[PDB]
């Protein structure tokens, strides 16, 4: 309703006015099928510019990082009615965010069905299950003999709504979810995607084996990019279409302008002799009229010796100088980039010509002396 | 030669009732609305100045009632006094209202008050007391330190902003958002006064950490206007940030290209190329977002006209500046072409990127024959896992000038047994969305025309009516352009080109269309360094004489 005599009943059923002069309300407030104790003292008139509001310590843990919010809302909100709307809305927010603490599953469907269904698959399949039982991650095999993993993140109702599927491989995966579908169903869909992309995988595996793939290190199955090295201090980066893998990619070369120019010319001249009945390597070798190095150096292949903020060597004369005092990062930077960076952080403090604060990559103490 | 008084006498009462609103622009609203209406205020002042200049003062009482109050209100408003020449014009208005020999008491009082207000604009100490006292002490006139004073005032605020910028989420003095908006409002009226331009560029780089914009778009549009009319020349980093925070500025500037290819310099592609390279579009189109927005406005124009040769030309040029800008500023960390060109095979692009500067004249037929194959794969075998359709693979084919144009000029060189692939290619270019039925018809029409033309070339220099026969529908522009290629290419031309031109020039549209053809061809040859000097001089001559006829 308009007025907060019926509208306040309808929108706060469990707030029982104790006093005749409706100054103390007491009892429960509702949110996400959960009721909370709440005791809300007004002054002698209906003015929230001055009011008390006490809570259960339950509710106060759940209003943590909102205290100023609520105090401002008491001062800024015209009526009690709207105040309660704002307060519920804010509870709404608070719980859904802290979703890790709050999940009472209906066992009779859940924990039994999930067991039945993992039995339906086979027990070699499942590889990880979380003790909140929210996450699972499953395994599948190629005709090749490659493992590909699938994460599922599951809700209070598994069989009702979709399970959130998180997947590696580079085309967007489609799972037709019904209430009738189950783990075996989405698993068969996932196998279908595997056996479909078989060619693209063979291309990637063939490359990684018979060449010095250099930049993506331990490649995922999602990566379309392969910065291959060849000769010395020249490289080719090659971005591939999965749907037509053997077909021609967008490509270009890094290194010496005097070394690369001839290869570009030669490529532009032989590029009509690309053929999607050969392999990518068997096309590249005879198009560019070359053989590749199979790991000319496997230990000191390359460590990216660039700024790790701006990713340039030679920013206005300056060199990658300032490093991390850490064995696991070692990452060089620039004087300019690291100063601009650390000034900005809240963790940074500046002494006379010194700036203390966190390495961008590893969050360990790093010192900059201007 | 009708009204003279009336429109100005109305707009007078409008502006006087507006000046009284503003009243020294010490507040937000008075400033924003002044910022807007000032320019029209200036034009009003031009018409007013003409009127007061042609006539003489103290004699006439036309608008003399409250002209005084208008010029008071004007001058004590500093946002007025800051704009291009509004000051200069106010000076002139006052110099019109002066008198040489004042006669009644009123005229002397007037003229004194006139010197007063000029002295208030130019030479008044409406500034901090101690600095006045100190300088007067050192025996300095405002004139000799104002400049350095201004310079220091600016470098201060620019510095301040750069530390605001670098302290992003730090427990340290946060430049007041209100004050930044304040400065921005003051950048507008004196953008073309060189002693702010560091401030500006500091504003555009130094965005800071807000979800909300802080600057008011009257700032962005003042700046945009001034970039395009070349009153500003900032560095390019300034203007990428400008585009990348105010979309209607980046609209406003790609539309200010369109005025250039429509009105001013129809088919002077040198002039168009130089405007694109001086504008910073290429470098700003290295950011994939601004590429996508710009090519949307290009797509909207490809449709309004159904494949206008003039917009095809501007694309070809723009793309060539862009591609050279990509290569240049893309050593490490560049976005993959399915990012700029998402609605095609990256395969096809990677072919079409290879320029003909780097291939021999003889191997271009091979290149086109490869393109025909992959386009036919994309269009005819229009299945899942492809382009969305034929139109998209065409809008790609446009963005490469060179390849679409060279087909006709290569057909004439291989007119004896023409390759079916080239006939596919050219038919596709002049007509997508036909059915195989309509493409085969077009191809065989062109094949018969190749027969007639090769007979005519291997014959002597013949009439123009023999060509008018085959000229005499859906495939007209194809045949026209191929025919012009024939004229320029064969040495049987240079004699009977005029003879066909005169007849083919039915309308002015055909004339302009062929002119665009010829400008494109000259630009194309002079780039690629491929030439018979006969054809070059002939095209130049024809183009020169036909641009007069229109
Ligand atoms: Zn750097
Ligand atoms: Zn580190």
């Amino acid at each position: 309703m308009a007025v907060t005599e019926a509208s306040l009943l309808r929108q706060c059923p469990l707030l029982l006015p104790q006093n005749r002069s409706k100054t103390v309300y007491e009892g429960f407030i509702s949110a996400q099928g959960r009721d909370f104790h709440l005791r809300i003292v007004l002054p002698e008139d209906l003015q929230l510019k001055n009011a008390r509001l006490l809570c259960s310590w339950q509710l106060r843990t759940i209003l943590s990082g909102y205290h100023r919010i609520v105090q401002q809302r008491m001062q800024h909100s015209p009526d009690l009615m709207s105040f309660m709307m704002e307060l519920k809305m804010l509870l709404e927010v608070a719980l859904k965010n802290r979703q890790e603490l709050y999940a009472l599953p209906p066992p009779p469907q859940f924990y039994s069905s999930l067991i039945e269904e993992i039995g339906t698959l086979g027990w070699d399949k499942l590889v990880y299950a979380d003790t909140c039982f929210s996450t699972i991650k499953l395994k599948a095999e190629d005709a090749s003999g490659r493992e590909h993993l699938i994460t599922l993140k599951l809700k209070a109702k598994y069989p009702a709504e979709s399970p959130d599927y998180f997947v590696d491989f580079p085309v967007p995966f489609c799972a037709s979810w019904t209430p009738q579908s189950s783990l075996i169903s989405i698993y068969s869909q996932f196998l279908a995607a595997i056996e479909s992309l078989k060619a693209f995988w063979d291309v990637m595996d063939e490359i990684d084996e018979k060449t010095w793939v250099l930049e993506p290190e331990k490649p995922p199955r999602s990566a379309t990019a392969r910065r291959i090295a060849l000769g010395n201090n020249v490289s080719i980066n090659i971005e591939v279409d999965p749907r037509h893998p053997t077909m021609l990619p967008e490509c270009f070369f890094l290194g010496a302008d005097h070394v690369v120019k001839p290869l570009g010319i030669k490529l532009s001249r032989n590029i009509h002799l690309w053929d999607p009945e050969n392999s990518v390597l068997q096309n590249l070798k005879d198009v560019l009229e070359i053989d590749f190095p199979a790991r000319a150096i496997l230990e000191k292949s390359d460590f990216t010796m660039d700024c790790g903020i701006c990713y340039a060597y030679q920013l206005d004369g300056t060199i990658p100088d300032q490093v991390c005092d850490n064995s696991q990062c070692g990452q060089p930077f620039h004087q300019i980039c690291l100063y601009e960076w650390l000034r900005g952080l809240l963790t940074s403090r500046q002494s006379f010509n010194i700036i203390f604060g966190e390495c961008p990559y590893c969050s360990k103490p790093i010192t900059l002396k201007m | 030669m009708a009204q003279d008084s009336v429109d100005l006498s109305c707009d007078y009462q409008f502006w006087m009732q507006k000046l009284s609103v503003w009243d020294q622009a010490s507040t937000l609203e008075t400033q924003q609305d002044t910022c807007l209406h000032v320019a029209q205020f200036q034009e009003f002042l031009r018409k007013m100045y003409e009127a007061l200049k042609e006539m003489d003062s103290n004699t006439v009482i036309e608008r003399f009632p409250t002209i005084g109050q208008l010029l008071a209100k004007a001058c004590w408003n500093p946002f007025i006094l800051a704009y291009d020449e509004s000051q200069k014009i106010l000076i002139w208005c006052l110099c019109c209202l002066i008198n040489k020999e004042p006669q009644n008491s009123g005229q002397s009082k007037l003229n004194s008050w006139i010197q007063g207000v000029l002295s208030h604009i130019l030479s008044a100490l409406r500034f901090d007391k101690e600095v006045a006292l100190f300088t007067q002490g050192l025996g300095y006139a405002p004139i000799d330190y104002y400049p350095g004073l201004l310079k220091n005032m600016v470098l201060s605020l620019a510095s301040e902003l750069r530390e605001n910028h670098l302290n992003g989420f730090n427990t340290q003095r946060r430049m007041a958002p209100e004050r930044v908006a304040s400065l921005s409002r003051v950048c507008v009226p004196l953008i073309t006064l060189t002693d702010v331009d560091p401030l500006v560029e500091a504003l555009l780089i130094c965005h800071g950490r807000e979800p909300q914009e802080i600057l008011q778009p009257e700032f962005f549009e003042a700046v945009n206007e001034a970039i395009l009319l070349k009153k500003i020349s900032l560095p390019m980093s300034a203007v990428v940030c400008l585009w990348l925070r105010h979309l209607p500025s980046l609209e406003k500037a790609m539309l200010h290209l369109f005025e250039k290819l429509i009105s001013s310099e129809r088919n002077c592609l040198r002039r168009i190329e130089c405007f694109i390279k001086d504008s910073s579009l290429p470098q700003a189109a290295c950011h994939p977002a601004i590429f996508r927005v710009v090519d949307e406005m290009f797509r909207c124009a490809l449709l309004e006209t159904d494949g206008a040769l003039e917009i095809i030309a501007t694309i070809q040029v723009f793309t060539q500046c862009f591609v050279e800008a990509l290569e240049k500023a893309s050593k490490q960390l560049r976005f993959a072409l399915k990012t700029y060109f998402p609605y095609t095979s990256p395969s096809l692009a990677m072919v079409l990127l290879q320029d003909p500067q780097d291939i021999p004249r003889g191997h271009w037929l091979q290149t086109l024959k490869h393109i025909s194959e992959l386009l036919r794969e994309a269009v005819e075998d229009q299945t899942h896992g492809s382009c969305g359709g034929p139109f998209e693979s065409w809008f790609l084919f446009i963005h490469f000038g060179g390849w679409a144009e060279m087909v006709a000029e290569q057909l004439l060189m291989s007119a004896a047994e023409p390759p079916t692939a080239l006939l596919w290619l050219l038919a596709f270019y002049y007509g997508p969305r036909d059915g195989r039925q309509q493409r085969a018809q077009t191809m065989v029409q062109v094949k018969a025309v190749l027969g007639h033309l090769l007979a005519m070339s291997r014959s002597s220099s013949l009439s123009a009516q023999d060509l008018q026969t085959v000229a005499g529908a859906p495939a007209q522009q194809l045949i026209r352009h191929l025919l012009l290629n024939f004229l320029l290419w064969a040495p049987g031309g240079h004699t009977i080109a005029w003879d066909v031109i005169t007849l083919m020039a039915h309308t002015a549209e055909i004339t302009h269309e062929i002119i665009g053809f010829l400008d494109q061809t000259l630009y194309r040859w002079n780039r690629l360094g491929i030439e018979s000097p006969r054809s070059e001089k002939l095209a130049r001559e024809l183009l020169k004489e036909l641009r007069t006829q229109v």
